[PDB]
């Protein structure tokens, strides 16, 4: 009746809505519910760690062929060899012990995770009753553990988050000491301050246990004040800690990248190059079209090799396939992308809280420095403008250097590779942080700076212009939803001004500066777009710049080289197809086409209703829903970012192929 | 003096007068190598005097 | 109420609308077409100049270029150029090319002069001093007395006829041009270029006899006469688009025929020195000087300095490369002209729906689709057929690739290797297979899929059943949206539907590119050594080895793009231009506007207390309409500057069906 339809597209409208992906929004969660959710998720984390340990079994000591290699366990196998729970052992006898140890640790993780999940469930339901004693614990005022909960934290459980930092630090000191004693007792590894063995890990676990305990005492008796995070800790403290964890995670990725290449880490990562890996989905022993089983020996349709019966997964060496740095790059890039995403999400959730306090006037009611700074509307403009100017300068300089390098490679306009930026290396005072310092590393540093500033532009726009901007201050407008996609074509268009869309743009902009890491950690010569290509002079880089290594290929030729192995395997090929499929579908929701989709969905609804009557019968009242531009942007950011980083994984997991033999000039 | 030493060591530390956004500029210039931050600190510490 | 229509109009004074039909009359259109044809003759002349290889006075000529290599088979067909390996014959070929280029310059100067002289409405003969009335004139003198007895065309429906006899005169004049200048007496032997002269005379007779009928019995289409600037232009533009698609198909079928072998197949028998191809690469310490090779000997002992290295026409199947270039150029131009004709027709349709004379139309071409329920049924059946065909063909492709890669333990014997076209359709193809069936169904799917947007343009130019039930109407044909209302109204104008039709036909046209390159669109992997993609030629019993699959098409046939500097530069520029379109297609215009105001305040802040004086300049941001226009051009150009690299890098579709790896 034209109104029954109207309260159908008045159901996805980007007003304030339920938004199923916000059921666990911190606004409706209290402190104890957060504790319980984190405990349950840590229990599930223990469950999946046990699953990974099970996937690490190769002999099943009770007697059976084991699991094939997989990235889920290959990314942690060096750690388990470091802890002595797994082995790089060539013999079944020492591998049965590793299987037994992994099975026992998986069972232990299952038990501990079940306990942790049950505790988190009881915290989630506000049910801290001890079934053995029948009493009930008080979340607001509890003794921590007992006598230990009285000598330190003399009763008086923390009532505020700034008052909870200290007991948390003491809890983390307990964690460090517990891990140290677990090392010392279960895993051997007595604490020796020899910073070249795993014993140093136990020693530094005890050192950090002492440090964290003292710091927790100090912050228990002298709580610090960020002030504002105490009130809306659901979003303020949560987002600040999220961006802090993002920076910590980027730092951890850098630590992993530096450490896993050191000689002290050789028996755990570099020794992966002496192994042979049988990965799921890799090229299997193929057979002809007329295989008739009857094992022991093939009769009709001889397979590729007489060995590896039927459809066995073919071996691949760890030296040609650089599994050492493949695993290193997987771990490092995982933690780097997670850190970048956590920084972006912390800025976004902080902008959410900050718009919430700008809407109710609490923004002017903040006393802490962290907002009294940006409550200026000019220091906001100055900061964003100087970030944009620095991003413009760095990005323009580095991109023009890259384009000139590519021109000199291809000899466009009759140029030559000696006209390129082969001389532009890091300073000798900066050459210590690179191996084989060249224009590639200079370009990497400047591309990292440019991409970080490019994403920082949108991060600053989230931080400052959550509710209003100098443009929207000059106009008679204000932002009051953090998720509204637009106000319309007025002023030529107002698309994507909310902090959610600014988050999406920050993610898309950081895609470049983050994939630049994938090129780098794979050694892919981002200093030019066509490297190693035999066009004019791209193979002369190794001689003109006196390179010591030989990186894979330039930015564009990186999709030709090392894709020879993505295509060579079925699993990586189907991942490539799925990633590209997911990625381009984001155009259906980022392109300014939502109303076209709504109109076409109305047409399809009328068609299906009519097609359900001309041929079928009965009412066809079902109608096609269209994702609104808020939902369209959310789904599009997910589709785009996942589509690109399901294939950055393919670049990372297809091999290293960054040989240390600089090829001679073409001459 | 003390402020010149602070600028050479921690250029943001010497430059706390100027602004809420200028201090980020000095700090990030210090992040890039160490010379840009020191140069900015000396430039804006000799600007109110000279 | 006539003011209201002018009041409620979007700004139509944009830089890409200065030559709009609504602000031109008949004679300015004549002048514009005449000047454009003069510049076109100038372009043909410069192409012929680029066709010289021996420079009749005696000198090395032009290196081969795609602009001239496209027309070289035709120029040889007319005898102006030759596939001769001796220098003396190329002397005459270059002399003929130079003479024809000079003739083109002369005729183009005359024709540009005429285009200017019509554009200014001053048709006065400079010698005898008389004038010429555009609305009433004698065509050529006694010719305009024997036919069109004193009078002239008062309307386009009365101009079809004189136009038809003008085209008959063009055919006849081309007949005498061939017969006299080029030899080629008109013989009804449809195996040589004599048949073209004979059919030129036949067409001259036919269009003459048809123009007489259309002058004596003018046709009745009515509505293309009143708002004749846009309605007739759009109808003729979509007709020319379909004609261009047909001509591309004609070229594809004909250029592989044995009769066209002396002009196209002989391209494989020559070596080509294309511009920008790998030259004689040189070492670092080269000094050339007078002794040539004093230090740092170059890549080849011959080919001095940086000479462009030869390229074989056999491995690089430039016969098929040139055929693909011409065919795909005409096909993409035809599809674009069809889309643009539907778009400009929707412009006229919204114009006549706004002013209320939509229901005053009597032609079936309007009344048939003026029901708002017949429109729904047509669009719904188009969407249903599109969904069915595309679901079937895409699931077939995905299943073929799954059976290739042996996902879920599947085997290539489970794939659609048996789904060839029916024998009554196998004459349409050489070596019919799943590739040809998938190609036909992909063409149907893409054509219907872009036809969805075309039909929405043709029907929902002013209102749609959804917007009827809402309190909304379309009145701009270029407006992007009505804001976040109803959850969003993005991209509902006919301009936006035209953009969607273009982006949707991008897939169905890349299908054409990959089929005419023999790139096995039947599956996403082929010739890749994963599980079974190299076993297609054996199980499917193929007589050809297609280049690769859909996804593997970017690895193979790119080894040659990379090996040349020019193709790599085109690749990089196309990718850059393509992804730049995201900055304007994404729902981000307001973000760009806010950021640009930040840029303005920064540039004026940095220029006021660090520089001096006002910095009044402010950064402009393309509006959503401008953003979508620029993004569609960036996307379409970025993809079809590299579809060119597909076409112009070799055929590599050898006839050796890759025995299975066992
Ligand atoms: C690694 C250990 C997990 C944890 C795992 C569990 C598990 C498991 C259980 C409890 C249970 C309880 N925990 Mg506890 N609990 C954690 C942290 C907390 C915190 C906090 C940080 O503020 C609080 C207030 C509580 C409070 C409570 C009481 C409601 C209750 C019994 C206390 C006890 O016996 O002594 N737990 C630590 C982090 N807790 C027990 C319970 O609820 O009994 C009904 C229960 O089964
Ligand atoms: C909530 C308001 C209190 C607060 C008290 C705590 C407490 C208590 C803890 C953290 C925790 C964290 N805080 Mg806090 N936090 C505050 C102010 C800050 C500031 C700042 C002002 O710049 C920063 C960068 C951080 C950052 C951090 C991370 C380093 C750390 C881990 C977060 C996570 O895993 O979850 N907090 C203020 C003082 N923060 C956790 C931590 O790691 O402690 C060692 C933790 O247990
Ligand atoms: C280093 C660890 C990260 C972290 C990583 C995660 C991850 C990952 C998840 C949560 C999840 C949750 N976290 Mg946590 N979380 C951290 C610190 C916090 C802080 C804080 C400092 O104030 C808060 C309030 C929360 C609150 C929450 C709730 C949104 C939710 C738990 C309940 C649930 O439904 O299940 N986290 C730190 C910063 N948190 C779960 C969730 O649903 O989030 C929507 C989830 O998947
Ligand atoms: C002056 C000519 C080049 C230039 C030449 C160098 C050189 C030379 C070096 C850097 C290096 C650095 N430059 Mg630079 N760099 C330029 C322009 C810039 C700009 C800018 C806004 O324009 C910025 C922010 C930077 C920033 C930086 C960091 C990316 C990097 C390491 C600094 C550090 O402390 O750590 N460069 C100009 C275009 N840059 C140092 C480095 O380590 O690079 C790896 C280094 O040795
Ligand atoms: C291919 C030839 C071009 C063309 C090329 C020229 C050129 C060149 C000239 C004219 C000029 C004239 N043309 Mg004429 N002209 C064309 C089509 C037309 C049409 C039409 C389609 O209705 C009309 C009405 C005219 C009418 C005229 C008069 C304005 C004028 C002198 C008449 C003549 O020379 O005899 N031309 C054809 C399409 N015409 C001449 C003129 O205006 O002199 C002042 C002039 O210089
Ligand atoms: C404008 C109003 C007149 C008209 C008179 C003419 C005249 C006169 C001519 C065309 C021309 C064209 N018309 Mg018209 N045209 C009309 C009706 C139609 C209809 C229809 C009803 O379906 C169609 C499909 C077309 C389509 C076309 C193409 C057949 C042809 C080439 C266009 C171009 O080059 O410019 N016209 C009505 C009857 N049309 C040109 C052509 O080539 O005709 C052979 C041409 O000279
Ligand atoms: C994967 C590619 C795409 C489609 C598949 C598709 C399908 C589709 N689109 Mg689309 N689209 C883009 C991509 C795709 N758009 C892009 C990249 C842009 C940005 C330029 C874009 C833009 C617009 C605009 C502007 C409009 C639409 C529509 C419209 C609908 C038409 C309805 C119809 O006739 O049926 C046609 C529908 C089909 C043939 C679907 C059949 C399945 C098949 C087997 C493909 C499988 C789908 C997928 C690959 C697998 C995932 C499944 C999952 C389980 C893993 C129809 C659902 C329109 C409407 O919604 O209404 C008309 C509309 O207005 N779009
Ligand atoms: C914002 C301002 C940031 C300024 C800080 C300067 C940036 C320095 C980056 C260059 C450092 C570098 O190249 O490391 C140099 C080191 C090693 O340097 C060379 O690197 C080579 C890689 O091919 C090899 O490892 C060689 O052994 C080694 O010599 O590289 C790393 O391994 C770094 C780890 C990956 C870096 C991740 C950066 C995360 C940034 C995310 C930003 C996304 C947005
Ligand atoms: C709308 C409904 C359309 C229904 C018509 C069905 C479409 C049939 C197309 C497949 C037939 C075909 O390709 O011919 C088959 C013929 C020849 O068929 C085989 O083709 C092979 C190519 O690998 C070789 O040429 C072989 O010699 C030949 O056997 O192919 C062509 O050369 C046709 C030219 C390309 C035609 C593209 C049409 C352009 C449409 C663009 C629209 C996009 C929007
Ligand atoms: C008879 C008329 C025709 C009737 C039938 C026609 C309709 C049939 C259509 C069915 C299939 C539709 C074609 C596809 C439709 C299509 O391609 O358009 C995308 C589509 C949005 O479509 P709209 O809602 O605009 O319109 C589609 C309409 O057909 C009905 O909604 O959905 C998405 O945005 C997908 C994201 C869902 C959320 C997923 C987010 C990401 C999750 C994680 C996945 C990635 C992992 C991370 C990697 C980065
Ligand atoms: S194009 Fe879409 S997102 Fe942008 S202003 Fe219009 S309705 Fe809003
Ligand atoms: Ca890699
Ligand atoms: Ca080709």
């Amino acid at each position: 009746d034209a109104a029954k339809m109207r309260r159908f597209l008045f159901q996805r409208t980007e007003t304030r809505s339920t938004k199923w992906y916000q059921i666990f929004d911190t606004e409706k969660l209290d402190d104890e519910q957060v504790v319980g959710g984190h405990l349950a998720l840590l229990g599930v984390l223990g469950f999946i760690m046990g699953i990974y340990y099970i996937s690490g079994i190769q002999v099943f000591p009770w007697g059976a062929p084991g699991f094939h290699d997989n990235w889920f366990y290959l990314t942690i196998k060096p750690r388990m060899v470091s802890l002595g729970i797994d082995t790089y052992s060539t013999k079944t006898a020492d591998l049965e012990a590793a299987g037994a140890r992994l099975l026992g640790w998986a069972a232990f993780h299952f038990l501990v995770g079940s306990v942790l999940i049950f505790g988190g469930w009881r915290h989630w339901t506000h049910n801290l009753t001890n079934p053995f004693t029948g009493r009930c614990g008080n979340f607001r005022d509890f003794r921590f553990l007992g006598k230990f909960g009285d000598v330190v934290f003399n009763g008086t459980s923390a009532k505020s988050y700034k008052e909870a930092l200290g007991p948390h630090a003491v809890y983390m000191s307990l964690l460090f000491l517990g891990w140290g004693i677990v090392m010392w007792a279960i895993l051997g590894f007595a604490p020796i301050p020899d910073f070249q063995t795993i014993n140093s890990e136990t020693f530094m676990s005890f050192v950090f246990a002492v440090i964290f305990f003292a710091l927790g005492i100090y912050w228990w008796n002298n709580p610090p004040n960020a002030a504002i995070h105490l009130n809306d800790d659901m979003k303020a403290a949560f987002s600040v800690h999220l961006t802090a964890i993002g920076y910590i995670n980027i730092a951890l990725g850098c630590i992993a990248f530096v450490a896993f290449q050191q000689p002290s880490f050789a028996p755990y990562y570099k020794e992966l190059d002496k192994l042979v890996f049988y990965l799921y989905g890799e090229p299997f022993n193929r057979v002809s079209f007329n295989f008739v089983e009857q094992g022991g020996k093939v009769i009709s349709g001889a397979k590729e090799f007489a060995d590896f019966p039927a459809y066995a997964i073919l071996p691949k060496s760890g030296e040609a396939f650089g599994m050492a740095r493949v695993v290193t790059n997987l771990i490092v890039f995982n933690h780097i992308i997670c850190g970048v995403l956590y920084v972006f999400a912390g800025v976004y959730h902080g902008g959410q809280y900050l718009l919430k306090i700008q809407l109710n006037g609490m923004y002017n009611q903040i006393k802490s420095i962290w907002i009294t700074k940006g409550r200026d509307q000019e220091v906001q403009v100055k900061i964003l403008g100087t970030v944009m100017a620095l991003c413009f300068a760095t990005m323009l300089s580095v991109y023009a250097v890259i384009v000139w390098n590519t021109i000199c490679e291809l000899n466009i306009f009759g140029t030559n590779i000696t006209m390129s930026f082969y001389w532009l290396k890091p300073l000798p005072i900066f050459q210590w942080m690179f191996a084989d310092p060249s224009i590639n590393d200079w370009v990497m540093a400047h591309v990292i700076t440019a991409g970080s500033l490019f994403s920082l532009i949108a991060l600053v726009r989230i931080a400052f212009f959550a509710h209003t901007s100098p443009l929207w201050d000059d106009l008679g407008l204000k932002k009051n939803s953090y998720s509204f996609p637009c106000l319309g074509p007025v002023y030529g268009g107002t698309c994507g001004v909310s902090i959610q869309d600014q988050l999406w743009f920050a993610m898309l902009w950081g895609i470049k500066g983050l994939s630049a890491v994938c090129w780098y950690i794979d050694g892919a010569w981002i200093a030019s777009m066509m490297y190693g290509v035999p066009a004019a002079d791209a193979k002369a880089w190794d001689s003109i710049a006196h390179l010591h290594h030989h990186y894979t290929s330039g930015i564009f030729y990186y999709f030709w080289t090392e894709t020879v192995t993505i295509f060579s395997s079925s699993h990586l090929s189907t991942i490539l197809m799925i990633g590209h499929l997911v990625w381009f579908i984001s155009f259906a929701v980022w392109f300014e086409d939502r109303g076209s989709r709504l109109e076409g969905a109305d047409i399809q609804t009328r068609t299906i209703r009519w097609l359900g009557k001309k041929f079928l019968n009965r009412d066809v009242n079902f109608r096609f829903p269209v994702l609104t531009i808020s939902d369209s942007k959310l789904a599009g950011t997910f589709l785009y970012f996942g589509g690109t980083f399901m294939l950055v994984f393919l670049f990372l997991a297809n091999g290293f192929y960054q040989t240390n033999s600089p090829l001679p000039p073409p001459v | 003096i003390r402020r010149l030493i602070l600028a050479f060591i921690l250029p943001p530390a010497a430059v706390m007068n100027k602004e809420a956004g200028t201090i980020m500029l000095t700090g990030i210039l210090t992040l890039w190598g160490w010379i840009p931050g020191v140069v900015a600190a000396l430039i804006m510490i000799s600007k109110e005097q000279s």
